[PDB]
């Protein structure tokens, strides 16, 4: 659920 | 700071050798929904300075009197052995929901007879 | 080891435009993301949004919709701001800030920080 950023 | 997105108290004092905890308030959305709570110090005309990541981890080279924790929706840091050095402005930040980062609005800690 | 460097100060009338950079050394520039924060005079630090080394994409934080841009040259290992019709309340240090694995949301690595003052007269 948490976004990666990259 | 005191509109900040997550909580911190404005100032905080401890004297030499003494413990100290700040707090940081945010929501289920960001500190009580993830474990992505850093805390950054910063001296005075220095860059911010990670000294937790991941509510509790210390990037190598970091005192160990420098811990993290969390409980519902606050997290805190606490400082033992308080030094003069650490007289600094301390942020918390999180993750959120909504893929963003917060930040809280920063605690001046001050050494007392430092 | 790992060091972001940035541009030097700038001091700008509004309505220009400035473009800040940061030029990241000791890791693989394209394997993390880079992230910006604001910090005004006497205030706190304020979230910018994040750009890919990877796509190059730009992800603005709302407060920062419109008049900012990032971009790269990854030629040179260079994450670049530019901000564009200044005004006087852009006077802040700007930070570029690495993204620490896995997912970027810590910053671990910090530039040294570039101080863009906009003067208004008074």
């Amino acid at each position: 659920d948490v976004v990666n950023q990259n | 700071g005191s509109q900040s997105a997550l909580t911190q108290p404005p100032s905080a004092s401890g004297s030499p050798g003494q413990s100290v905890t700040i707090s940081c308030t945010g929501t289920s959305s960001d500190v009580g929904g993830y474990n992505y709570v850093s805390w950054y110090q910063q001296h005075p005309g220095s860059a911010p300075k990670l000294i937790i990541y991941e509510v509790s981890k210390r990037p190598s080279g970091v005192p160990d009197r420098f811990s993290g924790s969390k409980s519902g929706n606050t997290a805190s840091l606490t400082v033992s052995g308080l030094q003069a050095e650490d007289e600094a402005d301390y942020y918390c930040s999180s993750y959120t929901s909504s893929s963003t980062l917060v930040f809280g609005g920063g605690t001046k800690l001050t050494v007392l007879g430092g | 080891q790992v060091q972001l460097v940035q541009s030097g100060s700038e001091l700008k009338k509004p309505g220009a435009s400035v473009r800040i950079s940061c030029k990241a050394s000791g890791y693989s520039f394209t394997s993390l993301s880079m992230n910006w924060v604001r910090q005004a005079p006497g205030q706190g630090l304020e979230w910018m949004g994040w750009i890919s080394t990877k796509s190059g994409d730009p992800t603005y934080a709302q407060a920062f919709t419109g008049r900012f841009v990032f971009s790269l040259d990854t030629s040179v290992n260079t994450a670049y701001l530019q901000i564009n019709s200044l005004e006087a309340g852009d006077t802040a240090v700007y930070y570029c800030a690495r993204g620490q694995p896995p997912v970027g949301w810590t910053f671990d690595y910090w530039g040294q920080g570039t101080l863009v003052t906009v003067s208004s007269g008074g």
